[PDB]
């Protein structure tokens, strides 16, 4: 449900 | 939150996502307080029987956000934390009291107009605010009943006379906790939720017109029931707490 | 010093829809 936040982020 | 409104953009800007990185989910609401500090319950890091404890390495805060699910391109900021500030007499074991914990963000935030930090009362306001049949505001992306919604929702509650809260429950309340809600008497409705955890009790101070944090929301029995309130951790009761660790470190 | 002060309502002079209704709560 919840949208891809960056990989970058992760 | 149970019964309340779509929030207009802007309108929570001190309003914090925390978020699981893997699953990637919502972990609980949260507040910005200043550039690197996010206020939200204890309970949402640590809570030993539903196996809870997480690490700093486990979360990012996402500020600015209107949407629950969608990632807001240009508008959301996502942080790292340095570190988790428990209260170091926070009841799990009994009844969340002092649910309240700090998050240093890795790096500074930069404030825009959807991100903002709130105030934190100081005890005249708190002394002047803090009263039975005064509203405060509660945010959230929580259920919407005892399903998900698509953008931050927003409820504005009455507080509630201590005896009520106590005569309204089992548990044990302390004077670190208030309630918060309508009665079935009062016709109108409205309450937080599960996920809606550790977001903002806010206030406008008719004195000077900013905004207060009053409350963390901590916990109720079901989510909007007749008869039950909900449950704050009050801020001001544990604001010497939050200016030590903000002191130190 | 400028906390709680809301860029798009306060900042503006613009009120929220329903930010009446806790003022109206302050006796
Ligand atoms: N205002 C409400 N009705 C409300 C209900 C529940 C929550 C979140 N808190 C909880 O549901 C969990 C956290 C650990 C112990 N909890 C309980 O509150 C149990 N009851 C938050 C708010
Ligand atoms: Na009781
Ligand atoms: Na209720």
């Amino acid at each position: 449900d919840f949208e891809e936040i960056p990989e970058e982020y992760l | 939150i149970v019964e309340g409104s779509d929030a207009e953009i802007g309108m929570s800007p001190w309003q914090v996502m925390l978020f699981r990185k893997s699953p990637q989910e919502l972990l609980c609401g949260a507040s910005l307080i200043s550039d690197r500090w996010v206020l939200t319950a204890a309970h949402c890091l640590l809570y030993p029987p539903w196996d809870k404890n997480f690490t700093e390495n486990d979360l990012l805060v996402r500020i600015g956000k209107h949407s629950r699910t969608r990632y807001e391109r240009n508008i959301e900021k996502i942080s790292m934390l340095e570190k988790i500030y428990i209260h170091p007499r926070y009841n799990w074991r009994e009844n969340l009291d002092r649910d309240i914990a700090l998050m240093k963000l890795k790096k500074p935030v930069a404030f825009s107009d959807y991100i903002h930090p709130v105030c934190l009362p100081d005890r005249e306001t708190a002394a002047s605010l803090l009263q039975a049949g005064y509203k405060g505001r509660v945010t959230g992306w929580g259920n919407l009943k005892e399903g998900q919604p698509s953008v931050l929702q927003v409820v504005n509650l009455p507080i509630v006379e201590r005896p009520v809260c106590k005569d309204s429950t089992r548990i044990r309340i302390t004077d670190n906790m208030f309630c918060a809600g309508y009665k079935p008497d009062e016709g109108k409705r409205g309450d937080a939720c599960e996920g809606d955890s550790g977001g903002p009790f806010v206030m406008k101070s008719p004195f000077n017109n900013r905004w207060y944090q009053m409350g963390i929301v901590s916990w109720g029995e079901g989510c909007d029931r007749d008869g039950k309130y909900g449950f704050y951790t009050h801020v001001f009761r544990l604001k010497k707490w939050i200016q030590k660790v903000i002191d130190q470190f | 010093a400028d906390c709680g002060l809301r860029p798009l309502f306060e900042k503006k002079s613009l009120e929220d829809k329903t930010e009446r209704e806790l003022l109206e709560s302050y006796i």
